[PDB]
């Protein structure tokens, strides 16, 4: 159904931008600040 | 020889007019124009009795106050515990079409009749404790209309074939025969003393008739249309009658006239069921305008409605000692209103 | 009471015309829908007109229209039937007959053997 | 004819004996009327209604 | 909540009455009433023996009972009761149908037919319930057709001139003045149907004979007809 | 594929320490100029030489490792043997671009977000309102009123759980889950409440159309079959409206969590498991189109048949279509047939957008329908009217 399809596009997606803000948080310094 | 005869009834008739017109030397809203009006009564409903299937065409009380009988045109005939909306018993009938039902002063029989022409009397306590049929009168040539019961051995029966007709249960021969009416009696009332009882008819008027002589002792017309809903002032000496005119008529047995009209513009439906309280200070009409209303047998004017009832209201009924009244309509529920 | 009373029958040649007028006394004209009823010799009630309580609605039987007029009116509370071109066959008695109930259009029994509401009627020779 | 015949006597015969019963004028019994309903007033729960803790249709 | 054990036992029996009357729902609401009604003439009779295939002397009303494709069908004849019926009339409100047959072939009578259609289609009590009109007695009125007396036009003025409907569908081997004869009594009674039945009510015409077996099929299809129809209204869809 | 965050932080806290593992046994040169090692959380730079150049490949828990396979980290130490500091600061030279990404957006998920958020909160409101009234009034009781009873407990629930359900998508995906550490236990993502909350979303939606299936079926029977039972045909409703979905979606929740837990099963990624939800579905949307074809051939056979006193009646059909549709769930026919890798490119928003902008309304235009506009129930209400104004 749309619900099912929109979670999962919706949710592939914030996920592709959690991993991108980790990448930025070691390239910041990683654990340090 | 029938043109003299004419004549002569036309003089009766004339004279008998001419009398009523002596008679009336004041009316009844004048006199009980100085008396204090009733105030707003308004009614709730205390209990529902959700167990029929078709519509509810007839209903009684019972001299208990307590057990009331209700009469289905799907063919049941159910006992109905008012206090704790509990079914004593649930008769099946022969023919599905009923359109009266009566319970006996003693709670030991039950009558019912319809468009069978036949009027069934079951045994509603018995040693086997099952309630069967306990007697079966075919003796009307018309659909039975109204029955009452006077004792245990004797029933009071009205039939659409212009005729009524008192019944002895052992024997189940017609003891009385009356036949003043023209066309389609409708309604009857007994009176408190059992000694005579009132009738109306469709020809638009009431007759007054003896039990043990047999004969009419007065007859009163002043209605315009069919008459379909009379019962029996608690004082003995007065009765109403409701018509499909949208009209009821107070009636007095020693005036030999109507005291007074119920009736208003708002309302053209006819009325199916009449009652009077204990007191007979007011006067419910069950009009077939998915309501029900109460007046006051002094001044004629609105003093409660009853709503909430679903189709046209069919049979309107106080309790002997004057707990609550029933209303039962054709949507297959029973009201009570205290 | 409910009295209706018929006026105007007797004896007339053929193609003749008639007026039957009826009164009634004991109900409110205008709340009921009138027609009248013709019962030949040998023969029962037949139906021949009918009109509303305002007279916008009327009707005639097949073998009288054309011929026969009714009207209304409730200011003197009468009814009228005019008749035009009678034939033989019209030797019969007619009676004025009442709806049993007021603020409705159809009302049955109004050709019954003992209906109450119908007057003596009139006779009425062709 | 006999069946008419029959009918106008018996119809007549049931008016002039319903023309023979003596009636008491309307004023007479209108005032019997309001005294039974009067005397009576207070035996009716409809017209006056009962305590909530004596109707045993509520409590 | 404390109850007596009397109380107990009138709550047992009134509980045991409920499960009666709830079973005997089932049975009541799975039959269909059908109100027959016709003239002396209309042969209603010749109809009820005919289909009765599938007391006392005031009986009052009659009840036949038949089966068309497993559904149950009770038919009440009227009988041994006055000609006044403005007040029993009444009890037929919830009935599935009124089964009027007319005798079309006897002339002289059809406008009192026509008087008694019209009284029930305008019935204040009967403006929800269809009426199934059985022209009754076809080959009696195709035989006075063809005696050559054509009485039709002196008793209708309005059959002087009338153009058989293009919907017509004669039988094979059929007179057209038979057929326009009948389908000017099928028209006279459509118009007095068609004047106060603001879709809730139809008036399904059938021509049937004394000798047809088709005739409890008939009203099986119309049944069916008419329940549908109280469906799709329930649901705003017609 | 998606490459989740769990799983990169793992293999960063992998590669870290074989970073420490390398630099602990790694021998360090000779040479006392040399630059030192150095760990700046992202690349295992080892000794260089004074006055240098390195180049190395990206790491391993770069996801767009695909992007740069091999080299793309570069380094440069200084004669004197240090790193070559940055202006106004102490960190190397950068070279992240090298490296770095070469650059469905979320302002059109938002769009769609606010859109259906919107129509699944006035549906709510609707049937909140619409199931009041059925039961408020004791003459709306029949077993048709029971079944849209049903119905629209079945939307208020299918709209609660995707409002819960978008928050817990909100909570799992924020400030929330902070822990980019060996900390597995994530604030939401382990928790077994975001899969039973997922599970519950599913098991409304299912019973959402299932109970648009009933309601077809229901209709289908009381048009073509009669004499039936009230109480049995009803129990066998509810159990087919409520029962039936948790034959299919609690079997697709113990699959789920058996073979791949994932991210609280919110991504459809084996589209093997997605068909036992996916399947029953379309088998609903399928028979309920059956019975929508069958009632519409029904009424135009019942207008041509008979009511002789009109011809011209393409507007009734078309109005009792337009009533139809919503309650059977018909609309949902001009798609689902086209499947999910079909339309990867400019399709999938105008399907998206219209299926889950008539689901979102789906509930309101029923509720206005068959219960605000509903010829008895604007009856009843007049009757309270008017028993309410005579006093
Ligand atoms: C992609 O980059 C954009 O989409 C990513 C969204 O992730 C998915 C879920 N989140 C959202 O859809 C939108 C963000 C959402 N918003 C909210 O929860 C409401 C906004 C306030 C949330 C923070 C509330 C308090 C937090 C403590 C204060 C920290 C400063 C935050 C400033 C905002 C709050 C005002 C200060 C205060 O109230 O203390 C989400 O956050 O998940």
């Amino acid at each position: 159904y749309a619900q099912g399809t929109f979670t999962s596009d919706y949710s592939i997606l914030l996920d592709k931008k959690a991993q991108a803000a980790f990448i930025e948080y070691l390239l910041e310094g990683g654990p340090s600040s | 020889e029938l043109d003299q005869l004419r004549q002569e009834a036309e003089q009766l008739k004339n004279q008998i007019r001419d009398a009523r017109k002596a008679c009336a030397d004041a009316t009844l809203s004048q006199i009980t124009n100085n008396i204090d009006p009733v105030g707003r009564i308004q009614m709730r409903t205390r209990r529902t009795l959700r167990g029929h299937l078709a519509k509810i065409y007839a209903m009684h009380w019972g001299t208990d106050s307590r057990l009331l009988v209700s009469a289905s045109q799907d063919g049941k005939l159910i006992i109905w515990d008012s206090y704790t909306t509990n079914k004593v018993h649930a008769i099946p009938l022969r023919s599905s079409w009923v359109m009266t039902c009566a319970y006996a002063p003693s709670g030991n029989y039950v009558a019912c009749g319809g468009l069978d022409n036949i009027c069934s009397i079951y045994n509603l306590k018995t040693r086997e404790g099952n309630v069967r049929v306990s007697r079966e009168l075919a003796g009307h040539t018309g659909y039975l209309s109204c029955c009452r019961f006077l004792d245990d051995n004797q029933i009071v029966t009205s039939s659409g074939d212009t005729t009524c007709a008192l019944w002895d249960i052992e024997t189940g021969q017609q003891t009385t025969t009356f036949t003043g009416h023209t066309g389609d009696v409708m309604s009857l009332s007994l009176a408190p003393d059992t000694r005579l009882f009132v009738s109306g008819a469709c020809d638009a008027s009431a007759k007054l008739w003896d039990v043990r002589e047999g004969m009419c002792r007065q007859t009163f017309t002043g209605h315009e249309s069919d008459i379909n809903a009379i019962c029996f002032f608690p004082n003995g000496n007065a009765f109403a009658t409701g018509s499909d005119d949208a009209t009821c008529r107070l009636f007095d047995l020693r005036a030999d006239q109507e005291l007074m009209t119920y009736s208003h513009d708002n309302i053209i439906c006819g009325i199916t069921s009449v009652s009077f309280s204990k007191s007979g200070r007011l006067l419910l009409a069950g009009y077939d305008d998915f309501n029900c209303n109460v007046w006051d047998a002094l001044k004629a004017d609105r003093a409660g409605v009853l709503a909430g009832h679903d189709n046209r209201v069919s049979c309107l009924g106080v309790t002997d000692d004057g707990m609550a009244v029933a209303t039962g309509s054709w949507d297959s529920f029973l009201k009570i209103w205290n | 009471q409910v009295q209706l009373q018929e006026s105007g029958g007797g004896l007339v040649q053929p193609g003749g015309s008639l007026r039957l007028s009826c009164a009634a006394s004991g109900f409110t004209f205008s709340n009921y829908k009138m027609n009248w009823v013709r019962q030949a010799p040998g023969k029962g009630l037949e139906w021949v007109s009918d009109i509303s309580q305002s007279g916008a609605s009327i009707s005639y039987t097949g073998s009288v229209k054309g011929r026969f007029t009714i009207s209304r009116d409730n200011a003197k509370n009468t009814l009228y039937l005019q008749m035009n071109s009678l034939k033989p066959e019209d030797t019969a008695v007619y009676y004025c007959a009442r709806c049993p109930a007021p603020f409705t259009r159809d009302c049955f029994d109004v050709t019954s053997t003992t209906y109450a509401y119908r007057g003596q009627g009139t006779q009425v020779t062709v | 004819n006999t069946a008419s015949i029959a009918q106008a006597r018996k119809l007549v015969e049931q008016l002039k004996m319903e023309a023979n019963i003596d009636r008491i004028k309307v004023s007479k019994a209108a005032a019997d009327l309001m005294a039974y309903c009067e005397a009576h007033a207070k035996e009716d729960p409809l017209l006056t209604p009962v305590p909530a803790s004596e109707n045993p249709f509520r409590e | 909540c404390t109850l007596s054990a009397e109380d107990k036992a009138a709550v047992e029996r009134s509980k045991m009455i409920e499960k009666q009357l709830q079973k005997d729902k089932q049975v009541y609401r799975a039959t269909h009433r059908l109100l027959l009604l016709g003239a002396d003439n209309s042969g209603k009779s010749t109809i009820v023996k005919q289909m009765r295939i599938y007391r006392v002397k005031t009986s009052g009303i009659f009840e036949t009972k038949f089966q068309v494709d497993k559904v149950n069908f009770h038919m009440f004849d009227v009988g041994a009761q006055r000609d006044e019926r403005r007040k029993w009339i009444q009890c037929f409100n919830d009935v599935t149908a009124i089964i009027f047959v007319v005798d079309s072939s006897d002339y002289n009578r059809l406008q009192e037919a026509l008087n008694d259609f019209k009284s029930i289609w305008n019935n204040r009590w009967l403006r929800t319930i269809s009426v199934i009109l059985f022209l009754n007695k076809q080959d009696l009125l195709a035989e006075k057709v063809l005696a050559g007396k054509s009485k039709i036009e002196d008793y209708f003025p309005e059959f002087a001139r009338y153009t058989t409907p293009e919907d017509a569908t004669p039988e094979p081997g059929e007179d057209p003045r038979v057929t326009r004869a009948k389908y000017f009594i099928r028209d006279e009674f459509l118009r007095i149907s068609t004047a106060s039945g603001d879709g809730r009510h139809y008036c399904y015409p059938h021509f049937t004979c004394s000798v047809d077996t088709e005739n409890a099929r008939r009203i099986f299809n119309d049944c069916r007809d008419i329940i549908q129809r109280m469906h799709l209204r329930q649901y705003e869809l017609l | 594929a998606t490459v989740s965050l769990w799983e990169t932080v793992q293999k960063w806290r992998e590669y870290r320490r074989q970073c420490q593992r390398s630099l602990t046994e790694d021998p360090p040169p000779a040479t006392d100029l040399f630059c030192n090692r150095t760990f700046d959380e992202y690349a295992c730079w080892p000794d260089g030489e004074p006055g240098s150049f390195v180049n190395v490949s990206c790491p391993w828990y770069l996801p767009w490792a695909s992007s740069v396979p091999q080299g793309h980290v570069y380094r440069f130490c200084t004669a004197e043997g240090l790193w070559l500091q940055k202006d106004n600061s102490s960190l190397p030279w950068r070279d992240l671009s090298e490296c770095e990404e070469s650059k469905s957006p979320e302002e059109q998920l938002l769009f769609l977000y606010i859109i259906y958020t919107v129509g699944y909160a006035l549906s709510f409101s609707a049937l909140v309102i619409a199931s009041a009234i059925l039961l408020g009034f004791r003459h709306l009781h029949c077993t048709r009123n029971y079944i849209h009873l049903n119905l629209f407990a079945s939307f208020i629930l299918r709209a609660l759980s995707v409002f819960i359900k978008d928050a817990a998508l909100k909570w799992m995906y924020s400030t929330a889950a902070q822990q980019h550490q060996w900390d597995g236990l994530l604030s939401y993502q382990d928790s077994l409440s975001c899969r039973l909350v997922f599970l519950l979303m599913q098991y409304c939606v299912a019973a959402n159309y299932y109970w648009l299936l009933v309601e077809g079926v229901y209709l289908y029977t009381l048009l073509a079959f009669s004499v039936l039972s009230e109480q049995w045909i009803f129990r066998l409703y509810v159990s087919i409206g409520w029962g039936v979905p948790l034959l299919f979606v609690v079997p697709w929740g113990i699959v789920k969590y058996l073979y791949e837990d994932e991210g609280c099963w919110t991504r459809n990624s084996n589209m093997n498991y997605w068909l036992i939800i996916r399947l029953p579905i379309l088998f609903a949307i399928g028979v309920n189109f059956l019975i929508f074809v069958r009632v519409i051939c029904i009424v135009v056979s019942k207008l041509k048949a008979n009511l002789m006193c009109k011809t011209d009646i393409k507007c009734r059909l078309a109005k009792s279509t337009l009533t139809l549709i919503p309650l059977l769930g018909t609309h949902e026919v001009i798609f689902a047939f086209v499947m999910d890798e079909h339309a990867r490119g400019t399709l999938r928003f105008i399907k998206l957008f219209t299926e889950l902008s008539f689901t979102s309304f789906q509930g309101l235009m029923v509720a206005i329908l068959y219960c605000f506009v509903n010829n008895e129930v604007q009856l009843e209400f007049r009757k309270s009217w008017e028993r309410w104004r005579l006093e």
